Protein backbone atom coordinates (compact mmCIF):
# COMPACT_ATOMS: atom_id res chain seq x y z
CA UNK A 1 0.00 0.00 0.00
CA UNK A 2 2.33 2.96 0.92
CA UNK A 3 4.25 3.59 -2.33
CA UNK A 4 6.78 6.13 -3.66
CA UNK A 5 7.37 5.66 -7.39
CA UNK A 6 10.24 7.50 -9.03
CA UNK A 7 10.85 8.48 -12.61
CA UNK A 8 13.29 6.63 -14.86
CA UNK A 9 16.97 7.03 -15.47
CA UNK A 10 18.17 10.31 -16.96
CA UNK A 11 21.12 11.10 -19.12
CA UNK A 12 22.09 14.81 -18.92
CA UNK A 13 24.56 16.88 -20.87
CA UNK A 14 27.04 18.97 -18.91
CA UNK A 15 25.54 22.37 -18.23
CA UNK A 16 21.95 21.19 -18.74
CA UNK A 17 19.17 20.49 -16.28
CA UNK A 18 16.64 17.79 -15.42
CA UNK A 19 13.53 17.31 -13.30
CA UNK A 20 12.87 14.20 -11.27
CA UNK A 21 9.49 13.06 -10.05
CA UNK A 22 8.27 10.92 -7.18
CA UNK A 23 4.55 9.80 -7.23
CA UNK A 24 3.19 8.94 -3.77
CA UNK A 25 0.22 6.63 -3.13
CA UNK A 26 -1.28 4.68 -0.20
CA UNK A 27 -1.34 7.55 2.33
CA UNK A 28 -2.39 11.13 2.77
CA UNK A 29 0.12 13.14 0.67
CA UNK A 30 0.01 16.42 2.59
CA UNK A 31 0.56 14.87 6.03
CA UNK A 32 4.21 13.99 5.20
CA UNK A 33 7.27 15.98 4.13
CA UNK A 34 9.13 14.66 1.16
CA UNK A 35 12.93 14.46 1.69
CA UNK A 36 15.46 13.85 -1.04
CA UNK A 37 18.75 11.99 -0.62
CA UNK A 38 21.81 11.55 -2.89
CA UNK A 39 23.89 8.38 -3.18
CA UNK A 40 27.03 9.22 -4.99
CA UNK A 41 28.94 6.41 -6.87
CA UNK A 42 31.51 6.10 -4.15
CA UNK A 43 30.94 7.32 -0.61
CA UNK A 44 27.91 7.88 1.44
CA UNK A 45 24.35 9.14 1.60
CA UNK A 46 23.86 12.89 1.54
CA UNK A 47 20.66 14.72 2.63
CA UNK A 48 19.57 17.26 0.02
CA UNK A 49 16.47 18.84 1.42
CA UNK A 50 12.88 18.76 2.58
CA UNK A 51 9.55 19.98 1.14
CA UNK A 52 6.18 20.34 2.88
CA UNK A 53 3.77 19.72 0.00
CA UNK A 54 0.81 21.40 1.82
CA UNK A 55 2.44 24.86 1.74
CA UNK A 56 5.47 24.76 -0.55
CA UNK A 57 7.83 25.26 2.41
CA UNK A 58 11.48 24.07 1.76
CA UNK A 59 14.85 23.80 3.44
CA UNK A 60 18.22 22.58 1.89
CA UNK A 61 21.63 21.52 2.94
CA UNK A 62 23.82 24.44 1.99
CA UNK A 63 25.69 22.51 -0.60
CA UNK A 64 22.55 22.03 -2.62
CA UNK A 65 21.13 25.55 -2.37
CA UNK A 66 21.31 26.98 -5.83
CA UNK A 67 21.42 23.45 -7.37
CA UNK A 68 18.14 21.71 -6.34
CA UNK A 69 14.59 23.01 -6.25
CA UNK A 70 11.82 21.13 -4.62
CA UNK A 71 8.13 21.45 -5.65
CA UNK A 72 4.96 19.40 -5.69
CA UNK A 73 1.61 19.05 -7.38
CA UNK A 74 -1.10 18.14 -4.81
CA UNK A 75 -3.71 17.13 -7.48
CA UNK A 76 -1.42 14.32 -8.75
CA UNK A 77 0.20 13.55 -5.33
CA UNK A 78 3.62 14.04 -7.01
CA UNK A 79 6.89 15.61 -5.70
CA UNK A 80 9.52 17.07 -8.04
CA UNK A 81 13.29 17.93 -7.81
CA UNK A 82 14.80 20.06 -10.46
CA UNK A 83 18.55 19.67 -10.70
CA UNK A 84 19.88 22.64 -12.57
CA UNK A 85 23.04 23.12 -14.58
CA UNK A 86 24.94 19.87 -13.86
CA UNK A 87 28.36 18.41 -13.94
CA UNK A 88 29.75 14.88 -13.33
CA UNK A 89 29.80 15.78 -9.54
CA UNK A 90 26.03 15.47 -9.83
CA UNK A 91 26.09 11.97 -11.29
CA UNK A 92 24.42 9.69 -8.73
CA UNK A 93 21.32 7.87 -7.59
CA UNK A 94 18.65 10.12 -6.15
CA UNK A 95 15.94 8.96 -3.71
CA UNK A 96 12.74 10.47 -2.38
CA UNK A 97 11.63 9.34 1.05
CA UNK A 98 8.90 10.43 3.47
CA UNK A 99 9.01 12.12 6.87
CA UNK A 100 6.09 12.45 9.35
CA UNK A 101 5.22 16.13 9.59
CA UNK A 102 3.40 16.26 12.82
CA UNK A 103 5.49 17.25 15.89
CA UNK A 104 5.57 14.65 18.80
CA UNK A 105 7.45 14.94 22.01
CA UNK A 106 9.76 11.98 21.04
CA UNK A 107 9.74 12.93 17.36
CA UNK A 108 8.19 11.06 14.42
CA UNK A 109 7.84 7.25 13.96
CA UNK A 110 7.86 7.86 10.18
CA UNK A 111 11.54 8.68 9.87
CA UNK A 112 12.28 7.75 6.32
CA UNK A 113 10.25 4.57 6.82
CA UNK A 114 9.43 4.38 3.11
CA UNK A 115 11.67 5.16 0.13
CA UNK A 116 11.34 5.42 -3.61
CA UNK A 117 13.35 2.98 -5.76
CA UNK A 118 15.84 5.64 -6.90
CA UNK A 119 16.49 7.49 -10.05
CA UNK A 120 19.93 7.19 -11.62
CA UNK A 121 21.33 10.38 -13.19
CA UNK A 122 24.38 10.36 -15.36
CA UNK A 123 25.90 13.67 -16.48
CA UNK A 124 27.94 13.17 -19.68
CA UNK A 125 28.24 14.20 -23.27
CA UNK A 126 28.65 10.49 -24.44
CA UNK A 127 25.94 8.98 -26.63
CA UNK A 128 23.41 6.38 -25.72
CA UNK A 129 24.60 3.07 -27.22
CA UNK A 130 22.89 -0.37 -27.02
CA UNK A 131 24.86 -3.35 -25.67
CA UNK A 132 26.04 -6.32 -27.65
CA UNK A 133 25.21 -9.55 -25.74
CA UNK A 134 27.48 -12.51 -26.20
CA UNK A 135 27.12 -16.02 -24.77
CA UNK A 136 29.88 -17.50 -22.52
CA UNK A 137 30.10 -21.31 -22.92
CA UNK A 138 33.04 -23.50 -21.96
CA UNK A 139 35.80 -24.47 -24.42
CA UNK A 140 36.81 -30.62 -18.98
CA UNK A 141 33.74 -32.05 -17.08
CA UNK A 142 32.65 -31.92 -13.32
CA UNK A 143 29.16 -32.21 -11.62
CA UNK A 144 28.59 -28.38 -11.94
CA UNK A 145 29.07 -26.18 -14.92
CA UNK A 146 29.45 -22.35 -15.07
CA UNK A 147 28.02 -20.42 -18.01
CA UNK A 148 27.85 -16.69 -18.77
CA UNK A 149 26.71 -13.59 -20.63
CA UNK A 150 28.96 -10.76 -21.64
CA UNK A 151 27.01 -7.49 -21.99
CA UNK A 152 29.43 -5.17 -23.77
CA UNK A 153 29.66 -1.65 -25.21
CA UNK A 154 26.63 0.13 -23.76
CA UNK A 155 25.92 3.60 -22.41
CA UNK A 156 24.52 4.79 -20.06
CA UNK A 157 23.82 2.50 -17.00
CA UNK A 158 21.87 0.57 -16.07
CA UNK A 159 21.06 -2.75 -17.63
CA UNK A 160 19.00 -5.60 -16.24
CA UNK A 161 20.19 -9.26 -16.42
CA UNK A 162 18.17 -12.39 -15.57
CA UNK A 163 18.49 -16.10 -16.38
CA UNK A 164 15.64 -18.36 -17.80
CA UNK A 165 13.41 -15.35 -17.29
CA UNK A 166 13.65 -15.33 -13.50
CA UNK A 167 13.64 -19.15 -12.78
CA UNK A 168 17.43 -19.48 -12.43
CA UNK A 169 18.14 -17.25 -9.46
CA UNK A 170 20.33 -19.51 -7.41
CA UNK A 171 24.07 -19.53 -8.17
CA UNK A 172 23.99 -16.30 -10.25
CA UNK A 173 26.68 -13.67 -9.98
CA UNK A 174 25.96 -10.44 -11.89
CA UNK A 175 29.08 -8.30 -11.67
CA UNK A 176 29.09 -4.46 -11.40
CA UNK A 177 29.61 -2.68 -14.80
CA UNK A 178 32.99 -1.08 -15.54
CA UNK A 179 33.34 2.03 -17.66
CA UNK A 180 36.07 2.23 -20.25
CA UNK A 181 36.29 5.03 -22.94
CA UNK A 182 32.64 6.03 -22.54
CA UNK A 183 31.27 2.49 -22.79
CA UNK A 184 30.21 0.09 -20.10
CA UNK A 185 30.85 -3.65 -19.96
CA UNK A 186 29.34 -6.12 -17.56
CA UNK A 187 29.19 -9.86 -17.14
CA UNK A 188 26.93 -12.37 -15.37
CA UNK A 189 27.67 -16.01 -14.43
CA UNK A 190 25.28 -18.87 -13.64
CA UNK A 191 26.23 -22.33 -12.25
CA UNK A 192 24.07 -25.33 -12.98
CA UNK A 193 24.38 -29.15 -12.76
CA UNK A 194 26.50 -30.54 -15.75
CA UNK A 195 23.78 -33.15 -16.11
CA UNK A 196 21.46 -30.22 -17.04
CA UNK A 197 23.46 -28.47 -19.69
CA UNK A 198 23.82 -28.54 -22.55
CA UNK A 199 21.11 -31.14 -22.53
CA UNK A 200 18.52 -28.41 -21.47
CA UNK A 201 18.09 -24.71 -22.25
CA UNK A 202 19.78 -21.80 -20.35
CA UNK A 203 19.14 -18.28 -21.61
CA UNK A 204 20.26 -14.83 -20.37
CA UNK A 205 17.75 -11.98 -20.65
CA UNK A 206 19.24 -8.55 -21.00
CA UNK A 207 17.45 -5.27 -21.02
CA UNK A 208 18.87 -1.77 -21.73
CA UNK A 209 15.82 0.65 -21.44
CA UNK A 210 17.79 3.78 -22.57
CA UNK A 211 18.21 2.17 -25.93
CA UNK A 212 14.90 0.16 -26.01
CA UNK A 213 16.88 -3.03 -26.23
CA UNK A 214 15.76 -6.42 -25.05
CA UNK A 215 17.73 -9.51 -25.88
CA UNK A 216 17.49 -13.18 -25.10
CA UNK A 217 20.70 -15.10 -25.61
CA UNK A 218 20.62 -18.84 -25.47
CA UNK A 219 23.80 -20.40 -24.24
CA UNK A 220 24.87 -23.17 -26.63
CA UNK A 221 27.97 -25.33 -26.43
CA UNK A 222 31.09 -24.01 -28.20
CA UNK A 223 31.95 -24.78 -31.91
CA UNK B 1 24.61 22.67 10.95
CA UNK B 2 25.28 19.57 12.95
CA UNK B 3 28.23 17.37 11.94
CA UNK B 4 28.26 13.66 12.58
CA UNK B 5 31.39 11.47 13.03
CA UNK B 6 30.69 7.81 12.46
CA UNK B 7 33.29 5.13 13.40
CA UNK B 8 34.74 2.90 12.34
CA UNK B 9 34.62 3.22 8.58
CA UNK B 10 34.86 -0.57 8.17
CA UNK B 11 34.31 -3.56 10.39
CA UNK B 12 35.05 -7.23 9.95
CA UNK B 13 33.65 -9.80 12.35
CA UNK B 14 32.82 -13.53 12.73
CA UNK B 15 29.55 -15.27 12.36
CA UNK B 16 27.61 -15.38 15.66
CA UNK B 17 29.72 -12.51 16.87
CA UNK B 18 28.87 -8.95 17.89
CA UNK B 19 29.72 -5.53 16.58
CA UNK B 20 29.21 -1.96 17.70
CA UNK B 21 29.35 1.26 15.67
CA UNK B 22 29.51 4.78 17.20
CA UNK B 23 28.40 8.24 16.04
CA UNK B 24 29.39 11.54 17.64
CA UNK B 25 27.45 14.82 16.95
CA UNK B 26 29.07 18.28 16.98
CA UNK B 27 26.46 19.38 19.54
CA UNK B 28 23.78 17.74 21.77
CA UNK B 29 21.18 16.02 19.53
CA UNK B 30 18.81 15.04 22.40
CA UNK B 31 18.40 11.41 21.29
CA UNK B 32 17.09 12.33 17.82
CA UNK B 33 19.30 9.84 15.92
CA UNK B 34 18.23 7.11 13.60
CA UNK B 35 20.20 4.19 12.00
CA UNK B 36 19.76 2.93 8.45
CA UNK B 37 20.88 -0.19 6.51
CA UNK B 38 22.07 -0.16 2.92
CA UNK B 39 22.50 -3.65 1.50
CA UNK B 40 24.29 -3.98 -1.87
CA UNK B 41 22.17 -3.20 -4.91
CA UNK B 42 19.11 -2.20 -2.72
CA UNK B 43 17.65 1.02 -1.30
CA UNK B 44 18.17 2.18 2.30
CA UNK B 45 16.09 0.80 5.15
CA UNK B 46 15.17 2.27 8.53
CA UNK B 47 16.26 0.19 11.51
CA UNK B 48 16.02 2.38 14.57
CA UNK B 49 14.78 5.95 15.45
CA UNK B 50 14.96 8.02 18.67
CA UNK B 51 18.21 6.30 19.66
CA UNK B 52 16.76 2.84 20.60
CA UNK B 53 13.31 2.29 19.17
CA UNK B 54 13.24 -0.58 16.74
CA UNK B 55 10.87 -1.02 13.90
CA UNK B 56 8.77 -4.16 14.78
CA UNK B 57 9.95 -5.89 11.48
CA UNK B 58 13.59 -5.65 12.37
CA UNK B 59 15.32 -8.41 14.33
CA UNK B 60 15.93 -7.83 18.09
CA UNK B 61 19.57 -8.59 17.46
CA UNK B 62 19.81 -4.91 16.31
CA UNK B 63 19.92 -2.27 19.02
CA UNK B 64 21.00 1.23 19.87
CA UNK B 65 21.99 3.33 22.77
CA UNK B 66 23.33 6.71 23.96
CA UNK B 67 22.56 10.28 24.80
CA UNK B 68 23.87 13.77 24.45
CA UNK B 69 26.55 13.79 21.75
CA UNK B 70 27.48 10.08 21.88
CA UNK B 71 25.57 7.17 20.38
CA UNK B 72 26.05 3.54 19.37
CA UNK B 73 24.47 0.87 17.23
CA UNK B 74 25.08 -2.85 17.81
CA UNK B 75 24.29 -6.12 16.12
CA UNK B 76 24.56 -9.38 18.12
CA UNK B 77 24.65 -12.87 16.80
CA UNK B 78 25.83 -11.75 13.32
CA UNK B 79 24.25 -13.47 10.27
CA UNK B 80 25.56 -13.20 6.63
CA UNK B 81 22.28 -11.34 5.66
CA UNK B 82 23.63 -8.44 7.94
CA UNK B 83 26.31 -7.71 5.36
CA UNK B 84 25.75 -4.03 4.44
CA UNK B 85 26.73 -0.42 4.85
CA UNK B 86 25.18 1.23 8.03
CA UNK B 87 24.46 5.02 8.57
CA UNK B 88 23.50 7.19 11.48
CA UNK B 89 21.27 10.20 10.89
CA UNK B 90 20.70 13.25 13.22
CA UNK B 91 17.36 15.04 12.98
CA UNK B 92 17.56 17.50 15.91
CA UNK B 93 17.51 20.37 13.43
CA UNK B 94 15.73 21.59 10.34
CA UNK B 95 18.72 20.36 8.33
CA UNK B 96 19.50 16.66 8.71
CA UNK B 97 22.90 15.01 8.52
CA UNK B 98 24.02 11.47 7.72
CA UNK B 99 27.20 9.99 9.15
CA UNK B 100 29.81 8.77 6.65
CA UNK B 101 28.84 5.11 6.84
CA UNK B 102 30.27 1.81 8.13
CA UNK B 103 30.79 -1.10 5.78
CA UNK B 104 30.30 -4.40 7.60
CA UNK B 105 31.83 -7.66 6.34
CA UNK B 106 31.89 -11.14 7.87
CA UNK B 107 34.84 -13.47 8.41
CA UNK B 108 34.75 -17.13 7.38
CA UNK B 109 37.14 -19.92 6.37
CA UNK B 110 39.54 -19.48 3.42
CA UNK B 111 38.13 -20.71 0.15
CA UNK B 112 39.84 -21.16 -3.19
CA UNK B 113 38.30 -19.52 -6.23
CA UNK B 114 36.49 -21.73 -8.67
CA UNK B 115 37.97 -20.52 -12.03
CA UNK B 116 36.29 -20.72 -15.46
CA UNK B 117 37.69 -19.37 -18.71
CA UNK B 118 35.56 -18.63 -21.86
CA UNK B 119 36.72 -18.00 -25.43
CA UNK B 120 35.13 -15.41 -27.72
CA UNK B 121 31.72 -16.37 -29.12
CA UNK B 122 31.17 -16.69 -32.91
CA UNK B 123 28.76 -13.85 -32.61
CA UNK B 124 31.55 -11.45 -31.37
CA UNK B 125 34.18 -12.77 -33.76
CA UNK B 126 32.02 -12.10 -36.77
CA UNK B 127 31.66 -8.46 -35.81
CA UNK B 128 35.47 -8.07 -35.64
CA UNK B 129 36.16 -8.30 -31.89
CA UNK B 130 37.31 -10.99 -29.46
CA UNK B 131 36.92 -10.92 -25.70
CA UNK B 132 38.18 -13.63 -23.35
CA UNK B 133 36.47 -13.91 -19.97
CA UNK B 134 37.53 -15.40 -16.67
CA UNK B 135 35.22 -15.84 -13.57
CA UNK B 136 36.94 -16.39 -10.21
CA UNK B 137 33.96 -17.33 -8.07
CA UNK B 138 33.17 -17.85 -4.37
CA UNK B 139 36.56 -17.29 -2.79
CA UNK B 140 37.77 -15.91 0.56
CA UNK B 141 39.49 -13.64 1.53
CA UNK B 142 38.82 -10.78 -0.83
CA UNK B 143 42.41 -9.96 -1.91
CA UNK B 144 43.29 -11.60 -5.29
CA UNK B 145 45.38 -10.60 -8.30
CA UNK B 146 44.65 -11.75 -11.87
CA UNK B 147 47.00 -11.66 -14.91
CA UNK B 148 46.39 -12.59 -18.51
CA UNK B 149 48.90 -14.51 -20.64
CA UNK B 150 48.74 -14.96 -24.42
CA UNK B 151 51.12 -17.70 -25.58
CA UNK B 152 52.84 -17.13 -22.25
CA UNK B 153 53.34 -13.33 -22.52
CA UNK B 154 51.77 -10.94 -20.09
CA UNK B 155 49.15 -8.54 -21.39
CA UNK B 156 48.07 -5.64 -19.15
CA UNK B 157 46.32 -3.33 -21.56
CA UNK B 158 42.66 -3.96 -22.51
CA UNK B 159 41.80 -5.84 -19.23
CA UNK B 160 38.54 -4.98 -17.37
CA UNK B 161 38.15 -6.28 -13.86
CA UNK B 162 35.00 -6.34 -11.65
CA UNK B 163 34.50 -7.56 -8.00
CA UNK B 164 31.21 -8.39 -6.21
CA UNK B 165 30.26 -7.23 -2.71
CA UNK B 166 30.42 -10.02 -0.15
CA UNK B 167 27.82 -12.70 -0.80
CA UNK B 168 25.04 -12.49 1.73
CA UNK B 169 24.62 -16.35 2.03
CA UNK B 170 28.19 -17.84 2.12
CA UNK B 171 30.22 -14.77 2.84
CA UNK B 172 32.46 -15.29 -0.25
CA UNK B 173 33.60 -12.85 -2.91
CA UNK B 174 33.61 -13.25 -6.74
CA UNK B 175 35.55 -11.53 -9.58
CA UNK B 176 35.16 -11.24 -13.38
CA UNK B 177 38.08 -10.37 -15.65
CA UNK B 178 37.71 -9.68 -19.38
CA UNK B 179 40.62 -9.39 -21.84
CA UNK B 180 39.45 -7.58 -25.01
CA UNK B 181 41.41 -8.09 -28.27
CA UNK B 182 40.50 -7.85 -31.95
CA UNK B 183 39.52 -10.90 -33.95
CA UNK B 184 42.69 -10.32 -35.98
CA UNK B 185 44.96 -10.40 -33.02
CA UNK B 186 43.05 -13.30 -31.30
CA UNK B 187 43.52 -15.43 -34.41
CA UNK B 188 47.33 -14.93 -34.34
CA UNK B 189 47.81 -16.74 -31.00
CA UNK B 190 46.95 -20.11 -29.53
CA UNK B 191 47.13 -20.18 -25.77
CA UNK B 192 45.01 -17.98 -23.43
CA UNK B 193 45.58 -18.21 -19.73
CA UNK B 194 43.77 -16.69 -16.68
CA UNK B 195 46.40 -16.74 -13.81
CA UNK B 196 45.32 -15.85 -10.29
CA UNK B 197 47.36 -15.35 -7.09
CA UNK B 198 45.36 -15.92 -3.86
CA UNK B 199 46.49 -16.83 -0.33
CA UNK B 200 44.89 -20.32 -0.61
CA UNK B 201 47.71 -21.59 -2.90
CA UNK B 202 51.51 -21.23 -2.83
CA UNK B 203 51.59 -20.97 -6.67
CA UNK B 204 48.94 -19.47 -9.01
CA UNK B 205 45.61 -20.90 -9.86
CA UNK B 206 45.36 -21.09 -13.60
CA UNK B 207 42.93 -21.85 -16.29
CA UNK B 208 43.83 -21.98 -20.00
CA UNK B 209 42.49 -22.92 -23.35
CA UNK B 210 44.01 -23.48 -26.76
CA UNK B 211 42.30 -21.92 -29.78
CA UNK B 212 43.17 -25.06 -32.02
CL1 LIG C 1 23.95 14.51 4.96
Amino acid sequence: EVKLEESGAELVRPGASVTLSCAASGYTFTDFEIHWVKQPPVGGLEWIGTLDPETGGTAYNQNFKGRATLTADKSSSTAYMELRSLTSEDSAVYYCTRWGKKFYYYGTSYAMDYWGQGTSVTVSSAKTTPPSVYPLAPGATNSMVTLGCLVKGYFPEPVTVTWNSGSLSGGVHTFPAVLQSDLYTLSSSVTVPSSTWPSETVTCNVAHPASSTKVDKKIVPRD
Amino acid sequence: DIQMTQSPSSLSASLGGKVTITCQSSQDINKYIGWYQHKPGKGPRLLIHYTSILRPDIPSRFSGSGSGRDYSFSISNLEPEDTATYYCLQYDDLLLTFGAGTKLELKRADAAPTVSIFPPSSEQLTSGGASVVCFLNNFYPKDINVKWKIDGSERQNGVLNSETDQDSKDSTYSMSSTLTLTKDEYERHNTYTCEATHKTSTSPIVKSFNRA
